[PDB]
């Protein structure tokens, strides 16, 4: 059933599972027309499919051409997501296919379930966690490959960089969700925290800066501050 | 006009004959029901005064044999039986009629309710849903589960309704996932009508039989089946126009017959609101929507 605080360490066991987030699949700018009506213009999107144990990210880029001539795009986006996840699973060797897929929004359950009817042994689950994966497009290198794509494309990342050499996947996921929660609450301050020090760089093959263990504790502390702050600034406390 | 005699009435029981019901007292001189209209299936059904647990009954068609009821004190219920000796039967029935020991099937001349509820119901199809080949009549009770319920346990005693499942490979064509889930016309017209039921009459017959088992016996799996067969039509964008018109008439008489006190348990809020107000056919069920809105506006 639903994934929640109670069964949270299940994420880090040795049963292969994937989070699927569809919040950046169908993206638009809203604008005025010459006649003073409103219109949308789609921009490239992405499916965020993540193994929380290993950090492996299957970023399926959604090119705007997939929406040409289509109706009810918000509904289509959920089905397109489910089509792409099912294709991803079928492309993986049997021993790499997940035993569960956790969707971050309940509206993805029926689309994914129908597309996965051929895999009755893969459990499709919701979650009560409010995960911040929508902020994936605040990670500069992911935003860059999505916006530059001229055609449909799948790009593979490790969203943990090399962290697993030094920390557990529980700790790495906690760091990731803290970073993403911060970027979602105040993107500018979060990015300032991460880059302020010119001497800490991002390796070419990495997404985040090369912090020492001590600097991650400082960083992590600065992100908590940010989030608690904004939570006052927001609610005035 | 046909007759179903009773050997006796040794236990106090409420007896139903289609939508009609009457109370028989323990050892009351009751010997059956006469003037039963020919041309229709019928259902005789019982509730013991002591144990209202277990409403049970028998579907039959008097054209198919001479049937009677006899209480079994071992199995503890009123049993239907066939009498093969036609002269013993006529003689039995004539004596009971002469002594006026029978209730008359109490149909009003104006009244087409039973026809309208059983229009497409056929004994031969009932006997394929309720499998007991040695008898010409079919036993049903409150507790019997359906094949589909049994997949989610005695197969001999199940209701073999046609399995309908909207999230199934039968329902969803590879590569048409979104299309077939959002518009079930493929599943209705090709898989079920052309492939399984053959025609809409057989589909409507199972739909009507499921409702009647749901209403008279409180049979939960029957209610599930009735709502699934409604929802499959309402969720189809492409439905023959004669089918929609007939469905509206079918549902209308079911809702009108539906006693108000059983509505809370027999009507699925989600299916009805979806069917009358969201589905492709939201504007195709004028009579049903009118009676639903005037009789059960709370459900909506
Ligand atoms: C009016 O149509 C009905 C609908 C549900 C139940 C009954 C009564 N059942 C009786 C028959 C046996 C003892 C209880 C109905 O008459």
């Amino acid at each position: 059933g639903a994934m929640n605080s109670s069964n949270y360490a299940e994420l880090f066991n040795n049963d292969i599972k994937l989070f699927v987030d569809d919040t950046n699949v169908y993206r638009v700018t809203v604008h005025k027309t010459f006649e003073g009506n409103v219109a949308t213009k789609a921009i490239n999107g992405c499916i965020f499919t993540l193994n929380p144990k290993t950090g492996h990210l299957f970023l399926k880029i959604i090119h705007t051409s997939v929406w040409a001539g289509q109706k009810r795009l918000s509904q289509l986006a959920k089905w397109k997501t489910a089509e792409e996840v099912s294709a991803l699973v079928r492309s993986l060797p049997k021993e790499e296919q997940p035993k569960q897929i956790i969707v971050t929004r309940k509206a993805m359950l029926d689309p994914l379930e129908v597309h996965m009817l051929d895999f009755p042994n893969i459990a499709i689950r919701p979650t009560e966690l409010r995960l911040p994966f929508s902020a994936a497009m605040s990670i500069d290198k992911l935003s860059d490959v999505v916006m530059k794509a001229t055609e449909p494309q799948m790009v593979l990342f490790n969203i943990y960089d090399d962290w697993l050499d030094r920390i557990s996947s529980y700790t790495a996921f906690s760091r990731l969700t803290l970073l993403l929660r911060a970027l979602k609450t105040n993107e500018e301050s979060a990015k300032m925290i991460l880059l302020s020090d010119p001497t800490i760089t991002i390796k070419s093959y990495h997404l985040w800066p090369s912090f020492t263990d001590e600097q991650w504790i400082t960083i992590e502390s600065q992100m908590r501050d940010l989030i608690l702050t904004e939570y006052g600034r927001k609610y005035n406390v | 006009m046909n007759t179903v005699p009773f050997t006796s009435a040794p236990i106090e029981v409420t007896i139903g004959i289609d939508q009609y019901s009457f109370n028989v007292k323990e050892n009351q001189p009751f010997h059956g029901i006469k003037d039963i209209p020919i041309g229709h299936v019928h259902v005789i059904h019982f509730q013991h005064a002591d144990n209202s647990s277990m409403r049970y009954g028998y579907w039959f068609d008097c054209r198919m044999g001479n049937f009677y009821i006899q209480y079994d004190p071992k199995d503890g219920l009123y049993k239907m039986m066939e009498e093969r000796d036609g002269a013993k039967f006529e003689n039995i029935v004539h004596n009971f009629k002469e002594r006026q020991m029978m209730v008359s099937y109490p149909k009003i001349d104006e009244d087409d309710t039973w026809y309208n509820l059983t229009e497409f119901v056929q004994m031969d199809k009932i006997r394929k849903i309720v499998r007991k080949d040695e008898n010409q009549f079919s036993y049903v009770d409150s507790s019997m589960t359906t094949v589909q319920e049994n997949e989610l346990s005695d197969p001999a005693h199940s209701l073999n309704y046609t399995v309908i499942n909207f999230k199934s490979r039968e329902a969803i064509r590879p590569g048409h996932e979104m299309e077939d889930f959002l518009d079930k016309s493929y599943y209705l017209n090709t898989v079920m009508l052309q492939g399984i039921f053959k025609n809409s009459s057989n589909y409507f017959g199972e739909l009507q039989f499921a409702f009647l088992n749901a209403m008279f016996f409180g049979n939960y799996g029957s209610s599930l089946q009735w709502h699934a067969m409604i929802e499959l039509i309402c969720s189809s964008a492409t439905v023959p126009k004669h089918m929609l018109d007939k469905l509206d008439e079918i549902l209308y008489y079911q809702i009108k017959t539906l006693p108000e006190q059983y509505s809370d348990i027999l009507l699925n809020e989600r299916v009805w609101n979806i069917c009358l107000y969201s589905s492709f056919q939201k504007n195709s069920l004028h009579n049903t929507e009118k009676i639903m809105e005037n009789k059960y506006p709370e459900l909506l």
